């Protein structure tokens, strides 16, 4: 349910993927205090990822792995805004 | 021959008694820092300066590299306290170099290498300063500190710039600082570093070790490891390369290898 | 340590009187001098260096002077430097002259910009080198002092000087090169004063004298030149320059020169009407 959530912008640094296992689900793990679990969020307006609840990234940090980097250009401890994003609007 | 064990034993009861007994000490060591003590306690510094410049001498030649390191501090603090710096940065550079080679202590011959060079660029003596600043440069390189290395390396090229003495080193130099911006994974300011040369000498322009370091920043842009090797062995087959390049180069590719870990 | 400004205090109250305050200012700048407070130890050495002179002592204050200009260069005050080379040299000269007033070129030419003090010193350390029968350094410093006229418009004498080098350089297998170099360059003036005529004589000169410029790139680039100079064709000039540079690289003072020669044949351009 995507009706309700905080869209506001947050600067997020870009910092290694925890583990082999959360690159391979390809969700952006946040931690509970930046977002809610299992919604949509948008990175520079471009790069829509699902979010998943993680207690190893600390508030304030996004991670990534090597193939969205890739695609996005990023170098490690780039920092990245992102906001809530609605596809079906 | 006097025995110099009795020398020294009469010196040391002694101990212008002071120059007595550092007279008695040079006799009995020919014979063979005492008597440097003695001077020092007598007043007559320079004439302690240069017996520990003789104690270090010596010590050098037993195999006493620690002795060494000793009379050699404390012969440039007499001499630096007496204005003469280009005592001190010569014999700083002997200590630098003795802890390079013989006791491998890599820091301190950083360190005196640095105040080696600073002090002959205030003399004005621009290559010994080089000099000096070369082996800073290649020893902090080595030692994990390529943004300093990079930057004197462009304090040797701004010292050897319009020196038609000093072209190929500026040719190698600009190569350098290129590696260690690339060791840094700094690609931006190796190309910048690439600009500059081409742009500020023609030599460097047309010079083989320009395309070299063009080919080094294209290959980390396209995180071709293998391309990087190749162009490294092409680099060998005309111009053979050096152990600080090969280092510079290996921690280049380890860093790729690390870009490819960090990249699942 | 001592307090260096208690010291320059000392030598002022005393200022054999004249020497020790001249022995308390150099011991203060020698802290300064450890304090890299380079500025201050030029100044108390130029303090020094008077009194010495006060004292009778001229080749202690000439020293001393010496390293007044030694550490006002390294400090970055030019003028200071300068100023202290300048009483090293009188002192020198009226009892070494010709290499600090080299020196001193050096820094009006690089330094400050004063070309012409720069060309005057050159000038001058070349003569008193030739009166001591050194002729290499004579003719580092007449190299630059014909440098440094060209540049500065005086065409005419930069070639009177570079007949003096070739003269001089004439017969040494050593200078060879500069020979060849010296003959186009003398040329190139001359054909910057518009004088094509004295650049064919330069010119047939070198080949005849030396036979190495005869075969030289040099002989031929500067032949070229004064032909496309006779027939008022400024490209092939510029053709001429283009291929003289693809095999031996043009240097700044080259470019002037030609520049100011193209140049010349647009004004010839503007007096065709």
């Amino acid at each position: 349910d995507m009706t309700n959530m905080d869209t506001r912008t947050r600067h997020l640094k870009v910092s290694n993927c925890p583990n082999n296992s959360y690159a391979l689900a390809n969700v952006a793990a946040v931690s509970p205090n930046d977002f809610p679990n299992n919604i949509y969020i948008i990175i520079d307006n471009l790069f829509v990822f699902t979010t998943r609840h993680s207690n190893d990234i600390p508030p304030g940090t996004i991670g990534f792995n090597g193939n969205q980097r890739t695609w996005g250009g990023w170098s490690l401890n780039q920092d990245v805004q992102a906001k809530a994003f609605d596809l079906f609007k | 021959m006097s025995d110099p064990v009795e020398l020294l034993k009469r010196a040391e009861k002694k101990g212008y008694k002071f120059e007595e007994a550092a007279d008695l000490c040079v006799q009995a060591a020919t014979i063979y820092l005492k008597a440097a003590d003695y001077q020092k306690k007598a007043g007559n510094e320079d004439e302690a300066g240069n017996t520990y410049v003789e104690a270090y001498k010596c010590f050098k030649s037993g195999g006493n590299s620690v002795n060494a390191v000793d009379s050699l501090e404390n012969a440039i603090q007499i001499f630096t306290h007496r204005g003469q710096f280009r005592r001190g940065a010569n014999f700083k550079f002997e200590l630098g170099e003795i802890l390079e080679n013989d006791l491998h202590d890599y820091a301190k011959a950083i360190d005196c290498y640095e105040l080696a060079g600073e002090w002959y660029a205030q003399d004005q003596s621009v290559a010994l300063s080089n000099k000096c600043f070369i082996k800073c440069a290649d020893l902090k390189a080595l030692d994990g500190q390529y943004i300093e290395a990079s930057d004197i390396y462009s304090k040797l090229i701004k010292s050897s710039m319009g020196n038609r003495l000093s072209q190929w080193s500026l040719k190698d130099y600009f190569l350098k600082k290129g590696l260690c911006q690339l060791a840094a994974t700094d690609a931006v300011a190796a190309a910048r570093t690439l600009q500059e040369g081409q742009s500020e000498d023609p030599n460097f322009a047309d010079s083989r070790e320009s395309n070299f370091l063009k080919s080094l920043i294209d290959a980390v842009n396209e995180g071709d490891s293998e391309q990087l090797s190749e162009h490294c062995k092409e680099f060998d087959n005309f111009m053979r390369l050096d152990k600080w390049k090969i280092t510079i180069l290996n921690k280049i590719k380890e860093s790729i290898q690390q870009q490819e870990d960090d990249l699942l």
